[PDB]
């Protein structure tokens, strides 16, 4: 029939056109040489808890450091007052106060926070890498580019750096792994 | 006969056990001299070929050589996102990333690995440091084996690669006679994967497109026959 | 006669306010309802094929350029990034690479259709000139493009097809260096070629613009030596929908075959050696540039002073016209004479469907083309040299002498009237 | 009336055999001897300036692309290769970079000339639409281009002007990723931008094709609210040679100033921070994208819920229309309303040379444009926030309400007849 | 006064003795920490700047650090065709290739090198490892020197670079008082060269073009005045 | 005058147009980052005549080796017969026979040839680098890629390599230098 045949030819042409167009819009999406980059895992695997752990990602280092009790108590004993940046830059949660309870990290899929802290090892002043291993005038990190003193939990202190060390979105992989991204 | 592979045709999406066997051989034999830079380590999980377990991929990656860095010179952990290593010189060979296309391809590798027999009865002494292959055609030949105008009387020529395998070089976990021929077939398929990983998608696209275009063409033929009817009816 | 039927913009207020920009007037009156004869066979489709193929190539290229990196150290790697990581990858590359093949195949049939049915004869000279100009542009384009993968054949094809320009005396090396960006091939050549390769297609489209403008002003050729009899023309049905649908049907078939190739026989028309990186220190055997340049490659490497019909020993009268220059002139002339044809055929007649001797000579010409294609791949050792010389000689003979003699003594046929051929 | 004077092809045999391809007919009859009024001031030149600038940019770019390498690791190095080794180098780059500035400066005067002399008023809507389309294309082009040097400002400008697309809800992040080639900026974005940046100019030329086709079919505005009185038209001298020469004189002056800049003040309009390589880990102070986007940047970063005239607290009625989305809509509307103008001015009148209130409001509009330009560079601290809010509000007010009220009560002027104004 | 350079204007093609002095200074002082990768060594013979003797250029090149290779990893002899070395980290600074444009430019370098005076009477103790400058504006400031809202009360700030020169750090072969100020001016000019080597060609092109275009414009004005004469004569 | 003024304006426009066009055609010529490459000099400077000298150029090595008498006599005692390639690949001269008198090198600006020989260290088979320092079965060079034996003067022998080691265009710089290009 006139109507059926004509309309069906038009429909088939449209379908073929769309099947040809879609890839021209798909090629611009993430190629294979990039999809992997978004999800990167770090196998903690007995890092001798308490010293440090650094891994490359996105072109910047991601600091994964266990906690040393003295470092912890110094952290938990910091009232929000006299704290330059009280925003808890960590993006895995809202703008909740920069408190160690929220600022340390998720709890291994369990219930504890005062044992691990993974932040972005990038000084907020201009992007230098602070030196770790208990340094500075607050028992934390020290930036050698201009002299910015970080604290135990990574909150900025004693320098031009305006804000603390951000915390990327990360969750645990059941007690031995970290997911960065 | 010709020992056709699985993918040799309009179908044959890369029987994967064959590729896992080829991988067991490549990393334990060919990797000693050869490399595959054009091949990421994360492809051993992508569909189509060996759909191995990612964790094993990360382990096998960390267990390889050290690829230093691109920003800060420092020997890293050779993360999977990187590429397979590269063996370059001092008794080493080319890259096998796309050797299955730079030659019907895989049959060359099969009939090449297959064939390293002793020197024939024209030059039994042979050559020092070079070994004989039935199918390689781009190697030197002694003057004793050439004809009156430089052409060789041998089927193949002398290749710088030694015999890669003996009677039972490695064990297969699945359970299979690991003779030389099966290993050769398997590694040939693995290299063809390394070169054409997107084969099955190719075939499926070809099928879909052939179908849709045959449909469109039939409908257009009907439309043409119709429109041109009142002008081709009296004759 | 030549009914344009502008539509008078009487449809409605929309078609009346469009009196600001005429555009729809153009489309309707001219480029859709263009009276075309009824006597059209299946050889008048390949222009639609060429237009579609050009669009396809332009699109796929604009996509590839989003992942290709012009540099000696990152071209091959980028091509593999395409064929592996990108979503579609292999498709775009195979469609780009093979579609060039179809493009040239289709222009060959487009051109030889023309030589038969007197489409170069007056009053259709401008179309012919523009078509030869295009052919040149697209040859240069495909050449610039085969280089970008920085394989092994790329390097050496470029090397030789640039040494050509250097053969000539006085201004050869200067042009060679000005074209390669230096004494020999390197990244500079690559950048030039990429840019140029990414620019000419648009010039081609414009030239296609003039190509289409010409044969709309000048009536489409028809199987017969007759015109549409403008003076009302019961013949000459319109283009839309009849011929549009016919061409689209043929085009669907052609794309079907093309995609079957792309999906089952994609590496068939290629050279495997282009999958190994380049070594300026080692040359492979049988470079064999490509398949759409073998005719001229053979016409070039034929004249070598190795036959009793060797006109090089005679051209050596002037100490400047050596062999190389002679072959280069021979190739440029092989094309220039095809362009000059419409002023060589001294016949007040048309399509060879009514000129037998012309039929025989023309089929011999097609055979010569195929032979040249097959010979450019085989060595210059006996007997192929004699074959190439014979074929080139016949090409030149046809286009220079044969057509005049015919135009003189080639009218033993009753020409058909009444382009309305209701047989 | 509208004398085309096709020339009748009576010159000679050359002009008679050209009946195959009309081309010279087109040029002569239409695009050279196009009757233009006598009453033209010096504001009707900038179109020639724009055409020449476009040609200049296309040429210089085709040259640069022979040495630019799109990749994060080799872009800066290639730019320096250009400015140091290449023969002309600095010239091409400075002419390319600054000529963009002149291009946008010239379109600004081209557009504001239009708003005054009712060139958007009927029957000249299509020209306006096409011009806004172009403006969009060329903005996007310049943006894609500022990125290629892979300096420091490139990265962050791209970052923010792509986070815009991500502000919107539901389909923001998807579009962002599909445009950047990934979550953030990297080589993929660079390749896209290079390709795209090397392709749109041709679309612009075509659109310029339609731009020129339109105002040839529709008469050039003229200083007054009058037409060429077609019914023989002692007024309306032709284009060639009179106006051609006038425009070329002005163009020579403009190029003189432009080259003086290029040679003495070339790095003046630029941002020094674009001469330091990129660090995704460190952001400089005062990114200040450029100078031809500051108006819209300010209209964007003005609405922040920081004023008693803050309509964001009211738009928060719907929980989806947050601030960011509000600013993005405000910018898109700042342009869409300029495009809608010809259907907002409810006046059966023309050039504001006979509409005083319109003169005052229009000069206030020019001042607002300059102010917005000056404010996008200064921080969002008091008092600049109030200034930006006032300016954006006035822009929208003008284009939405002011023109209707005028069209209602804005005819205290004696309109001039006889476009032949022999005063 | 402002100690304008030679090139500061419509003329001033880079007085070359100044640049040779700056080169004596840069290779013996600034090179210890800084680099100029964006600068080929052969440019020390190209016209416009220091037109040194090529042989001395090859000598000075071979006397520099070892830039290994791009094809075969092996410490070469560092031929002039390569670029100046790069000092990257561990107490080192940025690249001075185009620092004369990333800031009126050279005046910044002059008034920066000039000025490292002792700590003021707000924080005489200063800082450990950081030294004070009166013109750098992108450095830290102690809280003792900041105002009530974070702004600094000092002219400059604290820079990580130490004082580069003393009263008479080096000798000039031509014969000239090598005080700190002259060395600063000279090195500033050298860096401006390293950034804009094609300055003089710029100026000459500008002159030629201004002239030719003024001529063309005058001729076009005459042509216009002529053509438009019979229409602008009665009024 | 009408004619003079009009034609002169046209001429000036043409001249300016050409002066503007030329650089658009000049920039494509050899840039500064390449002109230097064409001319490369090697300072021999007491290379302890007789062992070898290798230098990088054009991406390939250029062998400059002095002559050892035993190597020389073996060379000069090679009749053209039994010589695979008798073309003397050296491009500094015509296709003259591959003889040691023509095949060694120019004469320091003096008169002698049996003391220096600089050839392109690239095997004509497929472009490998033969090992020097008296190797192979002819007291010359040996290619390890496929086994091609070169002789003292560099002429190919005992292998698939079809032709000898080419000799680029080179002249001397007055007794201590070599010009390659
Ligand atoms: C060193 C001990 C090797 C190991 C183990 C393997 N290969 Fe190899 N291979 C090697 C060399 C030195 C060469 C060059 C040979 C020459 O004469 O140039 C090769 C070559 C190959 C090739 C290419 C053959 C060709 O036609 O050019 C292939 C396809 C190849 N080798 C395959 C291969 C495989 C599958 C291996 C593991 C089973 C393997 N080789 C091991 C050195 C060595
Ligand atoms: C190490 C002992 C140095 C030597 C010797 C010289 N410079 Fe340097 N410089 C050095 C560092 C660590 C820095 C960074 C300072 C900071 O606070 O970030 C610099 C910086 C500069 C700059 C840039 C200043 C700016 O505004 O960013 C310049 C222009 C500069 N230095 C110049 C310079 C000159 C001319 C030198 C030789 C006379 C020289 N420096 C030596 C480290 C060192
Ligand atoms: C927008 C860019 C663009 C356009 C337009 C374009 N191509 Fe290409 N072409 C490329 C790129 C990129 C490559 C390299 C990648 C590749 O080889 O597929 C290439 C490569 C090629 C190759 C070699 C293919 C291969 O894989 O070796 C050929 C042949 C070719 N082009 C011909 C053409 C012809 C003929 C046209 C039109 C007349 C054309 N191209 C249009 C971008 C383009
Ligand atoms: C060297 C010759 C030549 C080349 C190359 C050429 N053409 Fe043609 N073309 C012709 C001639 C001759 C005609 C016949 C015109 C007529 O019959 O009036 C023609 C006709 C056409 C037609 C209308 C009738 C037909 O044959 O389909 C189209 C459409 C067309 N060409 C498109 C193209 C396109 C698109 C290209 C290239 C991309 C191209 N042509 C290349 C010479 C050429
Ligand atoms: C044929 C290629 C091409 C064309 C056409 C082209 N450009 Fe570019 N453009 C480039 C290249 C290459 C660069 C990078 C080199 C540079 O910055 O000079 C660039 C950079 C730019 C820059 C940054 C300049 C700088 O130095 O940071 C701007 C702004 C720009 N383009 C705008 C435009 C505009 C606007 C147009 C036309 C509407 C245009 N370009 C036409 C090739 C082109
Ligand atoms: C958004 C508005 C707009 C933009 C952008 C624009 N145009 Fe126009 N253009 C106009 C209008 C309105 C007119 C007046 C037409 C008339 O008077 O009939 C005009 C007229 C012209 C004219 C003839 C009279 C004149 O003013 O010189 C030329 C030539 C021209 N435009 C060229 C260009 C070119 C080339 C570009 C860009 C590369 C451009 N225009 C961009 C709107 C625009
Ligand atoms: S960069 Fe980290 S403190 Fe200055
Ligand atoms: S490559 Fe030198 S002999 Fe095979």
């Amino acid at each position: 029939r006139r109507d059926f045949l004509y309309h069906a030819t038009a429909a088939t042409g449209v379908v073929v056109t769309g099947a040809a167009v879609w890839p021209l819009i798909n090629q611009m999406n993430a190629s294979a040489d990039v999809k992997a980059m978004a999800s990167i895992f770090v196998d903690v695997s007995a890092v001798e808890v308490g010293t440090q752990l650094t891994v490359k990602w996105r072109g910047k280092p991601v600091f994964i450091r266990r906690r040393d009790e003295k470092d912890i108590e110094l952290a938990r004993s910091v009232p929000l007052g006299a704290l330059r940046d009280t925003s808890a830059e960590n993006a895995n949660k809202p703008g909740a106060e920069a408190t160690d309870e929220n600022r340390t990290l998720p709890a291994f899929d369990g219930t504890n926070t005062g044992e691990w802290l993974v932040m972005l090892g990038v000084c907020t002043h201009l992007g230098c890498v602070p030196m770790g291993d208990k340094s500075g005038d607050f028992g934390g990190w020290f930036c050698p580019c201009h002299g910015s003193h970080y604290d135990s939990a990574g909150r900025i202190r004693k320098g031009p750096a305006p804000r603390n060390l951000d915390i990327p979105v990360a969750a645990f992989v059941d007690e031995t792994t970290i997911k960065l991204g | 006969p010709d020992h056709a592979f699985s993918f040799e045709g309009i179908f044959g999406k890369y029987d994967q056990a064959q590729l896992r066997r080829g991988f067991q051989v490549y990393n334990e034999v060919c990797s000693a001299c050869h490399g595959m830079k054009f091949v990421p380590i994360r492809t051993l999980a992508d569909d189509g070929g060996p759909q191995l377990d990612p964790t094993f991929v990360r382990e096998y990656a960390a267990g390889l050589d050290t690829i230093i860095d691109k920003d800060s010179g420092e020997e890293r952990d050779r993360k999977e996102t990187d590429m397979f290593p590269t063996r370059v010189g001092d008794g080493m060979g080319p890259d096998l990333s796309v050797m299955a296309k730079a030659r019907g391809g895989p049959e060359y590798i099969y009939n090449y690995v297959i064939g390293f027999e002793e020197n024939p009865e024209c030059a039994p002494e042979g050559i020092d440091g070079y070994y004989y292959n039935k199918t390689f055609q781009i190697g030197g030949v002694p003057d004793t084996c050439k004809d009156a105008a430089g052409v060789k009387i041998t089927h193949g020529s002398w290749a710088r690669m030694p015999p890669p395998l003996v009677d039972d070089q490695v064990t297969y976990e699945d359970g299979t006679p690991a003779t030389v021929d099966q290993m050769a077939q398997d590694v040939s398929a693995f290299l063809m994967w390394a070169a054409e990983p997107k084969l099955v998608a190719r075939k499926q696209m070809g099928l879909v497109a052939m179908v849709m275009l045959g449909l469109l063409s039939v409908m257009l033929y009907l439309t043409n026959k119709r429109l041109w009817a009142p002008y081709k009816g009296h004759k | 006669s030549g009914i344009p039927h502008d539509h008078y913009e009487p449809k409605t207020g929309i078609e009346k306010w469009l009196h600001d920009r005429l555009p729809i007037v153009g489309l309707v009156y001219d480029t859709i309802m263009i009276p075309t004869p009824k006597n059209l066979n299946w050889w008048w489709i390949w222009g639609i094929v060429l237009a579609f193929t050009l669009v396809l190539q332009i699109v796929t290229g604009i996509v590839l350029a989003m992942h290709y990196t012009p540099h000696v150290d990152l071209a091959f790697a980028s091509v593999e990034h395409i064929m592996r990581d990108v979503n579609g990858g292999w498709a775009m590359r195979y469609i780009h690479a093979n579609g060039a093949s179809l493009f040239f195949l289709a222009v060959y049939i487009h051109i030889f259709r023309g030589l038969y049915y007197g489409s170069y004869k007056a009053p259709r000279e401008i179309t012919w000139i523009v078509g030869m100009v295009i052919y040149l542009l697209m040859m240069g384009t495909a050449f610039m493009g085969y280089v970008l993968p920085w394989g092994q054949m790329s390097f050496w094809g470029a090397t030789v097809i640039t040494g050509l320009f250097g053969a000539i005396p006085g201004i050869g090396p200067s042009i060679q260096a000005w074209l390669l960006g230096g004494p020999a091939v390197d990244n500079a050549t690559l950048n030039r070629f990429f840019s140029l390769h990414y620019l000419l297609p648009f010039v081609i489209a414009a030239l296609v613009a003039i190509h289409i403008w010409a044969f709309h002003t000048t009536g489409n050729n028809n199987p017969t030596g007759v015109e549409v009899r403008r003076t009302a023309e019961k013949d000459t049905l319109p283009f839309w929908p009849y011929f549009v649908i016919k061409d689209l049907f043929a085009l669907a078939l052609v794309l079907l075959g093309f995609f079957a190739v792309v999906a089952y026989m994609p590496n068939y028309l290629g050279h495997p050696d282009n999958y190994v990186q380049a070594n300026p220190l080692s040359t492979p055997a049988h470079i064999v540039p490509e398949w759409y340049f073998l005719p001229f490659y053979a016409i070039l490497r034929a004249f070598a002073a190795d036959v009793w019909v060797v006109i090089l020993v005679d051209g050596l009268t002037f100490g400047i016209v050596d062999a190389k220059f002679f072959g280069v002139i021979a190739m440029f002339g092989a094309i220039a004479v095809m362009a000059l044809a419409p002023w060589l055929d001294t016949s007040k007649v048309r399509s060879g469907a009514y000129r037998p001797k012309f039929r025989m000579w023309f089929w011999f010409l097609v055979l010569d083309f195929v032979v040249l294609t097959w010979v450019g791949a085989m060595p210059t050792e006996y007997p192929y040299d004699w074959i190439s010389l014979i074929a080139s000689t016949y090409w030149f003979a046809y286009f220079l002498v044969i057509l005049p003699l015919l135009g003189a003594t080639e009218k033993p046929e009753p020409i058909p009237a009444s382009i309305e051929e209701d047989f």
